[PDB]
């Protein structure tokens, strides 16, 4: 009975959440109408973690979809598995920030942040025993990045003893959607360090590289990318919703992973990704999942984890599995390359086993990793941030809605602090 | 709700807009009488028509437009055309006599009477609209009306409607072909009004669209009617994100915040990637990677400037049709690597990608053939400074002998504010050089 | 082309003039739109089905969805199926 | 039963009533012969078997315009003995219609008023139709309204007076007759609504796009306002008002009883389809100075009180949201001593259009009657023109010959000046 | 067997009460003709409190209808459910007040008040045991505000041991329906503070916001507004007409909602309101009704309940519900919001349970609120009165009917005395 509040913000956040609630639905076996039609009794045992009871057996999600433009919300409402949401939970604005952090956080934020806390407070008070908040958004944008950093800021002041899972996508080196991606991410990262509790860094071309080499998809649309995002997010909550041999809540993963309060940027991956032409050749064994687990190619972050050391890693196995080959292989991967693991945190790898697998898969795993190799991303975003700020290009808006350049000078102050934090943590050694 | 007000000042604006409203009725299914027939295709009461049209009464749609020109001979052309019943008669604003290719007439003497009536219907359309997002201004700065009455309306709109974007599409005089002699005078003085009032300004030129229509559509004789037809596709694909849903919707304020690094440098080029005839379409294999290379060709821009002299500062690529997101990123990767185009050093991420889902339309009888995909590139560069520079040279040559000045002086204008636009334009020449200069 | 001045001035309007612009009747078909939604728009008070249950039973006779293009939109967005990782 | 009696004095009075009773017949379906093929009881009286007779009298000294009604298409409609004529007109002389030729003809006028009042059960009020510029309208109208105050007290009398303008003048002695009628209409009439000729001309050429309007085109849309403000008695509605509603919601002071008029959705047939006549669209257009039936600038003055008569498919919600935007608008100024300045009433019947009329069929309509301090500018314009013409005593020997005293010209001017002083003191902030 | 005499005055009173008898006749099961056609025995058990037995089994409402203009009576009679009323109760004038308080109370009222008390005394003598008089009218008008408030003085003189329930529609801040709203409201409130035992303050501006924001009705008529007002009136008499686990009649409410004799103005709100777009997603349960009845948006008065402390509150629950959830939810709203409730009265909330929910809903609640925040609407009308009274404008229509100017000063003094007592009890604290 540890429920999780879900909030979707931005174009990327709402599109991910639209696919996310499809993956939660068929795991618990509910139809697009809302009534239950699964064939397992264990699905209905824990539905308050993500859904709310309604009249006539209707199951309404704990989702608070919110955006400053109503265009993306129209697509999610009209789509399949989209009529399940409560229309009261679709808090929205009309003017739209339009890829501006200052508009999404200061001007257009003020008229909406009073309304979105009222919807969350109504939902959070109704449910009994809160565990955390699951927010999904982008960082390069302005509609969900600057607004999402505002909503996390107010929800920490209101519920300071509860978790926040922030599944956020980041700017990319290879291909960039918007010109103002370095400006919007640097301001957003400054608010995610002080406020958020766990941060799951996702990256677009890592999703594209997985869809090309592993899944062998010729034309990977955004739905193929968003199904990979929801593969992790279903696996994080798998112990709350389904019984298992090693039960691990959000707070279990939180206290096991972060040794210090600021170093809470993670990187995730889903293990059994095989192309349709290679299903019969592959054997679904425990060492096969682990070999794909620690591969850098399977990692959904742009940062190469060979360049850095894992401070702490988490694995969430699901399915009918033996605890022998689970933890022995975690011992085996630590002994194979001990140089890639932090020495002063002994026994880095933490594992949990859940009895009920995801739908269709015999067994699966979700791999959270708190590695210091993520500094290559924060250095890279700070590199493009200092490239434009010296010439003061694309700046006359942010200083127009009242966010001074002192907020920029403080931006790379903490942006370069946390990339200096991760570097010296890797260099330090015991004794 | 997303909606825009499209205004058309001068002879070039009406003819471009009449081709523009020709294309918009065909996409949304609006018949010339103003009524959508439900029995033509499957489809319900969507809000895609609400961007440019307003449902009035029951089953009648009127454009969110005004047509104004002092010359009566282009506004009665629409009054007796295929779209007489489409427009409400008040927003076809007429006048007694034209501006006679005199910027002083449009700004000061005759245009002062007509601009009061112009702001009334703009006020009425603003009360009809729920949430306004932009103004679309179609004027030609070479003529008396598009430069003169365009300057007065733009100044009054910025006072009454602050901070709302105005996407003004302007036609400049070509370095080679020109249809008037006082075009350097009108274009320079309109540059002052276009500078501090238009939020995002898109350039056009007759000769470059003449060159595109000559080679890409292999027809030797391009008329003004055929030139306006493919300008309307640029306007349609720019606004296509608001009407029809797509993978990456781009608002008008998203165009603004991503393409202009500094407030005064807002002069952008325009391109359309597939511009082909029916016979050449069969031999051509249209793919996202190929059209993106075709979008950045030096002959594909609609302004006769060479981008190799300058550097592409901020680029925006509006896609339409069956464009998957996987290969546009491959298209961005290929267009970034090759050296024949050059980016500015301080903008590592310069592309704005927008993918819509609605395929491009074709009007029957036009030269364009139906294509599955399209790219509408609107990109800022430092090669626009060459366009102002040649225009500056022709104005400075005609000002030393003081030719064609007494026409302006007698019609309200004073001698002092000819050089005021000359000084302001010269400040624009220096800004393109210092912004595009490298930083050490 | 024209054979006389009277014929040329009579057919100026319907060939190259103000009546030469393409008519939807002249077009073979109206393209099938990919709209945001055929349900009620999100912020539109003046709608016939605003108070009604448009997503479900109350709007069944009046929403007028388009199955082929709606399924094309869902397939392009990747919303229709979750069969990519089903493994069986 | 709601019953109202209308009196029409002069050439302008009965020509308006020709358009008024043409519209009233179409509202209740009354045919011109008087046969209907309970709501009709306000304007028509059932007589005999299936015959409806209008509750009005067409009195005029000039016989050349009364007999046109007696020989027109409404021959069987009106009672011919209700229509009162005379041998000769007043010839634009106020003294003739008040003392010499108006004295014997008003005795027959009060005879039929008593006959009409006894026939009706519950009388609501009086509707006078006259022009203060003409000799018969000002002269006989002053005598008729003076006798109606003492004979019929406590019944409010609506005043629809066609009022002169300095820009367009049809006669030379218009300033004399308008000034002399001002004393009578100040103390006798309970509610007076001014109407100006050239403002109706400007509404036709701007909204109805008619290049050459005529007097017939003016009286049809004048009758639209009159039928709209009386429509609450005839038919059911959401917020029904009465004759006695107007007399206290719009009159703050016993000498301040002058109000304007405005009919908002006056759109031709061709322009009606493109225009979306929303409630907020016409309410904004109603308070526009272009829609006023008198040439006024309401931004010069302040609105003391406003009445809004809403017809058609209007709910209580959108009439609230329309006038909420009106109060927030800066250009519409209300006087400081009246925070509650709006009176709104919603009817349930859309306006009926006359066949061959200029107006189009509209779903909803707004007729607005408002008390404003800007009406003093209308009264002050002919105050100066009268002063210039009286100073050289021109056009006086026609008046003093017909029994008039010369000393009452200054008495009318002092009473006109007392009207001006009352406006400038009520407009002054405290 | 505790009958209520229902009185409707003026245009507002006749129109609202026409929809009041729309609900009650449909609730008690009688047809447009008047014959009983209910499907339950419980409808016949207390049909006598609003209906009198007549020939042929037709039940006529115990309603007296009074105004000054026959147009509103023609609307009530010719409309649906209009053939049940007794034509002997169709007392009306001919002249019309014209929204004048003096004409409704002094000049015209003198020759019809003797007529209306003749029928009222006939209705009172016929029923065996009176329980109170329920009047519905407005305060901005003169036909129902003037003549109706006169009868409150005389019906209190003849029957001093019986209660007055005044559903009065007060003027709006943003809009004025009549130009003489503050003159008529301040004069009628002075006639209501002494004669009326309790008052039920209603207004249209809160009804507009309820229909838009909650019920999602973009184009509501008065019939939509009067339906919500009629839902309150049926809720007040719920325990009179039906058995319950804890009964509470009109004397039960007044002894708990009136701490001091002049503090008898209440604000009301009907709890289970939602649109069909959220009907399926809504989970109607006693916690869900509790968070809806206590919201400021649900209240049917212009006064914001957050600005002033709640003196006393009454809740009239209808439906088969647990009494524990009734008390603990009223307990939990007291402890979660302690600053919003008056400290010197412990247990501010009156709770009552009725076993018969209304037709179509299995659970309902009618909330009565006695709060000091209701001085805000009184202060606005008094402020509008003083602006008009200082210039003596719109007054010669009132003093011309035999009224002196000192009645206006005493009404204003009683108005200022009313808002003084509300402010003092809010400021005063025990110990
Ligand atoms: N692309 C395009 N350009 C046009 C078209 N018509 C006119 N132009 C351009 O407009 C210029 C003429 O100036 P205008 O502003 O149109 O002249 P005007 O609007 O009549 O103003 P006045 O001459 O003063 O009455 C020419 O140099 C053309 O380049 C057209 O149909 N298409
Ligand atoms: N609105 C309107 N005004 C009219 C009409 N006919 C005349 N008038 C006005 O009435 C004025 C003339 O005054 P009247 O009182 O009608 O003249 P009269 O009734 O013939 O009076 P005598 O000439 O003395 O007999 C003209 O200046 C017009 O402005 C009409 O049909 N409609
Ligand atoms: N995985 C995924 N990413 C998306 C989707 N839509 C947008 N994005 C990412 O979001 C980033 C841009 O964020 P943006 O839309 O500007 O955020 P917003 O301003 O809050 O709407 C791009 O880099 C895209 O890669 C989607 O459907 N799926
Ligand atoms: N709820 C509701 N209120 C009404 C209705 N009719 C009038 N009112 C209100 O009553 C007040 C004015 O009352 P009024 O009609 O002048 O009473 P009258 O003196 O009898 O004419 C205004 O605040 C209106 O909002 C109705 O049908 N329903
Ligand atoms: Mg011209
Ligand atoms: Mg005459």
């Amino acid at each position: 009975m540890r429920e999780i509040v879900h909030i979707q913000g931005g174009q990327c956040g709402n599109q991910i959440g639209a696919k996310f609630w499809e993956v939660v639905s068929d795991e618990h076996g509910i139809d697009p109408t809302g009534t239950y039609h699964g064939d397992s009794d264990l699905q209905l045992e824990r539905i308050n973690v993500y859904f709310n009871e309604a009249t006539g057996g209707r199951y309404v999600p704990r989702a608070i979809l919110m955006d400053l433009e109503p265009g993306t919300m129209d697509s999610v409402r009209s789509g399949p598995y989209g009529q399940i949401f409560r229309p009261d939970n679709f808090v929205f604005g009309q003017t739209g920030a339009g890829n501006n952090w200052a508009k999404g956080h200061y001007t257009e934020g003020a008229e909406l942040i009073d309304s979105v806390l009222d919807v969350v407070r109504k939902e959070a008070e109704s449910c009994d025993c809160l565990q955390g908040f699951q927010v999904c958004h982008s960082l390069g944008g302005g509609t969900g990045s600057g607004m999402g950093t505002l909503l996390i800021s107010k929800i920490r002041e209101e519920y300071p003893d509860r978790m926040m899972l922030t599944f956020s996508v980041v700017p990319s080196p290879k291909v960039s959607d918007t010109v103002v991606e370095p400006y919007n991410a640097t301001l957003s990262v400054h608010q995610l360090v002080e406020n958020a509790d766990e941060c799951m860094v996702l990256d677009n071309e890592a999703l594209y590289d997985i869809c090309f080499r592993t899944l062998k998809l010729t034309t990977p649309t955004f739905g193929d990318l968003n199904h990979l995002i929801s593969a992790v997010m279903s696996g994080i909550t798998c112990c709350l919703r389904f019984p298992g041999q090693l039960n691990a809540d959000l707070r279990k993963l939180a206290v096991n992973l972060i040794p210090f309060p600021r170093l809470h940027f993670f990187m995730v991956g889903f293990t059994p990704l095989t192309s349709r032409g290679s299903q019969q050749y592959r054997a679904l064994t425990v060492p096969e999942l682990t070999q794909q687990m620690w591969d850098a190619k399977n990692m959904m972050c742009a940062a190469d984890p060979r360049h850095g050391r894992y401070l702490t890693a988490s694995a969430l196995f699901r399915g009918r599995m033996s605890t022998k080959e689970v933890d022995e292989q975690m011992l085996n991967v630590q002994n194979k390359n001990s140089s890639y693991f932090v020495e002063w945190i002994p026994n880095n790898v933490k594992s949990s086993v859940c009895d009920i697998p995801p739908k269709g898969l015999k067994m699966s795993a979700t791999f959270i990793g708190n590695s210091t190799a993520i500094q290559e991303m924060f250095k890279r975003v700070s590199e493009q941030f200092t490239a434009m700020f010296r010439r003061k290009a694309f700046l006359h808006w942010y200083t127009g809605e009242g966010m001074d350049e002192m907020e920029f000078t403080e931006a790379e102050s903490n942006m370069n602090d946390l990339v200096s934090e991760y570097q010296q943590y890797q260099d330090a050694s015991a004794e | 709700m997303r909606e825009v007000i499209s205004i058309h000042i001068g002879q070039a604006g009406i003819q471009v807009g009449n081709a523009c409203w020709e294309l918009y009725c065909l996409e949304h299914g609006i018949q010339p009488d103003g009524q959508m027939p439900s029995d033509k295709t499957i489809g319900g009461g969507d809000d895609a028509f609400n961007t440019f049209f307003s449902e009035t009464g029951a089953g009648k749609h009127v454009p969110r437009c005004i047509f104004l020109d002092l010359e009566p001979t282009v506004v009665d052309e629409v009054r007796t055309g295929t779209y007489r019943q489409l427009f409400h008669p008040e927003q076809l604003i007429s006048g007694k006599e034209d501006a006679a290719n005199n910027f002083a007439r449009g700004h000061y003497t005759i245009g002062k009477e007509i601009v009061d009536l112009a702001l009334d219907r703009i006020r009425k359309l603003a009360d009809n609209c729920t949430g306004l997002q932009g103004f679309l201004v179609f004027n030609a700065v070479g003529g008396g009306t598009g430069s003169g009455l365009g300057s007065l309306l733009l100044e009054r709109l910025s006072v009454d409607y602050g901070k709302k974007s105005k996407l003004g599409f302007t036609v400049y005089p070509s370095p080679q072909v020109s249809t008037a002699v006082v075009e350097p005078y009108n274009s320079v003085l309109s540059t002052h009004s276009l500078l501090e009032h238009t939020d995002v300004a898109v350039m056009l030129d007759n000769e470059a669209i003449y060159d595109i229509c000559r080679r890409s559509l292999d027809i030797e004789r391009p008329t003004y009617t055929n030139l306006n037809r493919l300008i309307a596709q640029v306007i349609s694909s720019l606004t296509a994100s608001l009407r029809f849903d797509g993978a990456l919707n781009v608002d008008i304020t998203e165009f603004q915040t991503n393409l202009v690094p500094y407030p005064r440098i807002h002069f952008m080029l325009s391109s359309y990637a597939p511009i082909i005839s029916a016979e050449k379409a069969y031999h051509e294999q249209l793919s996202v990677a190929e059209i993106t290379n075709a979008a950045f060709e030096p002959a594909s821009m609609m302004v006769k400037c060479d981008p190799r002299h300058g550097k592409y500062m901020a680029c925006c690529l509006m896609y339409r049709g069956d464009v998957v997101p996987k290969d546009v990123n491959a298209s961005v990767a290929t267009i970034k690597t090759k050296r024949t185009i050059q980016f500015v050093d301080w903008c590592p991420t310069g592309f704005k990608c927008g993918i819509n889902y609605q395929p491009p339309t074709v009007v029957p009888g036009g030269d364009l053939a139906k294509v599955q995909r399209a790219v509408c590139m609107i990109s800022n560069s430092t090669a626009i400074g060459e366009i102002f520079s040649r225009l500056d040279h022709k104005f400075d040559l005609m000002y030393a002998k003081r030719a064609f000045v007494h026409w302006y002086v007698g019609e309200g204008m004073e001698e002092g504010e000819f050089s005021e636009a000359r000084e302001d334009l010269a400040a624009l020449e220096k800004d393109f050089e210092e912004v595009g200069a490298e930083s050490a | 082309g024209p054979r006389s001045w009277a014929e040329d001035c009579n057919q100026y309007r319907t060939t190259r003039g103000s009546k030469s612009y393409s008519t939807l009747e002249d077009a073979g078909r109206v393209p099938e739109r990919y709209s945001r939604t055929n349900y009620v728009p999100f912020l539109a008070e003046r709608h016939p089905l605003y108070s009604y249950n448009d997503l479900g039973e109350d709007g069944k006779g009046k929403v007028r969805l388009d199955p082929a293009t709606q399924a094309d939109r869902f397939s392009r967005h990747g919303w229709g199926d979750v069969s990519l990782l089903k493994q069986e």
